[PDB]
């Protein structure tokens, strides 16, 4: 994997150094329906006029981005998305901006969020959870090799494609850093303790997040939950985890090594790096090459009735995207 | 049960990223 990553880094750097810009325009698409929403924007299913292809358009109101102080974060998201390339990372097809908004046009992943399937079904069996987990492990290995930290892992951001494989979306908090950073960001249930304690953290927070994700997928509920964020932080800081009766011995051990407050012990960060995870008993049945190559039998393949079908997504109240005859925040988003 | 306490809680729906 050393040779692969070496070549992949070179490919990344060229794009990180000279990012693409203005590859489309609003009038080239017909906006159809909202697919999902987040704190900073909304994602819509759209159809490209000239090609007839469908895409998922993320729309960001520039003024809201400023108010919520996400300027630098939004610039991070777009610069990173246009430079990466991995089988489990959603593809940025186009990007552009207008007087009022910022746009990121991605490939439409019709299977819906893992979140919806997870809550409906209740929980995923271990082999089922392991299939998704393997893909995230590989994605983090790739991202971390480029000095990138994801920072927002959660079922809501993991889409299922037509083959049953995962496609990671939302790089709103993704950042390229060598060393440590201090931003208090992410989603409450997934924050590593270092983040909450404001001590400064590194890539290891992504590995702790993986632990939370695996736990949520296998249990059906997160390891630390409560009605209010602050109550959740107290549980995370205390650190004591409780496991369902159906969790295998191997799963509980892997988890104790991921949901580990001690950085000198948490898997993924140690000397052997990612191999401590890959070689773990819980993953003994995993063929890492086959997973990467997508040759493994997907345990679940979503129902899809042609292009433009959004049946795997909830419905959302539609909102008219505003326009203005005056350019807003021009200098702030110059590089977008 | 832990499941019942979760299901009866206010955080069973889509969770948004933290925003100041
Ligand atoms: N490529 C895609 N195909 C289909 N749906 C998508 C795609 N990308 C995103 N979505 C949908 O949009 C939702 C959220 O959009 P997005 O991640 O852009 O919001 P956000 O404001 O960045 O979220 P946050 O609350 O974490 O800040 C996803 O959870 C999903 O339902
Ligand atoms: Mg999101």
């Amino acid at each position: 994997v050393k040779e692969f990553l070496a070549k992949a880094k070179e490919d990344f750097l060229k794009k990180w150094e000279t990012p693409s810009q203005n590859t489309a325009q609003l009038d080239q698409f017909d906006r159809i329906k909202t697919l999902g929403t987040g704190s900073f924007g909304r994602v819509m299913l759209v159809k490209h006029k000239e090609s007839g292809n469908h895409y998922a358009m993320k729309i960001l109101d520039k003024q809201k981005v400023v108010k919520l102080k996400q300027i630098e974060h939004t610039l991070n998201e777009k610069r990173i998305l246009q430079a990466v390339n991995f089988p489990f990372l959603v593809k940025l097809e186009f990007s552009f901006k207008d007087n009022s908004n910022l746009y990121m046009v991605m490939e439409y992943v019709a299977g819906g969020e893992m979140f919806s399937h997870l809550r409906r079904i209740g929980r995923f069996s271990e082999p089922h959870a392991r299939f998704y987990a393997a893909q995230i492990v590989l994605t983090f290995e790739y991202l971390h090799s480029l000095d990138l930290i994801y920072r927002d892992l959660k079922p809501e951001n993991l889409l299922i494609d037509q083959q049953g494989y995962i496609q990671v979306t939302d790089f709103g908090f993704a950042k390229r850093v060598k060393g440590r950073t201090w931003t208090l960001c992410g989603t409450p249930e997934y924050l590593a303790p270092e983040i909450i304690l404001s001590k400064g953290y590194n890539k290891a927070v992504d590995w702790w997040a993986l632990g939370v994700l695996i736990y949520e997928m296998a249990a059906g509920y997160p390891p630390f939950f409560a009605d209010q964020p602050i109550q959740i932080y107290e549980k995370i800081v205390s650190g004591k985890v409780r496991f369902p009766s159906h969790f295998s011995s191997d799963l509980k051990d892997l988890l104790r090594n991921l949901l580990q407050v001690d950085l000198t012990k948490r898997f993924g960060n140690l000397k052997n790096g990612v191999n401590d995870i890959k070689n773990h008993k819980w993953f003994a049945t995993t063929d890492w090459i086959a997973i990467y190559q997508r040759k493994v039998e997907a345990p679940f393949i979503p129902k899809f009735k042609g292009p433009g079908d959004t049946s795997n997504f909830d419905d959302y109240e539609e909102e008219e995207i505003r326009v203005s005859i005056n350019e807003k925040c021009g200098k702030e988003f110059t590089e977008f | 049960t832990t499941y019942a306490d979760f299901i009866a809680s206010g955080r069973t729906g889509r969770r948004n990223a933290i925003h100041d």
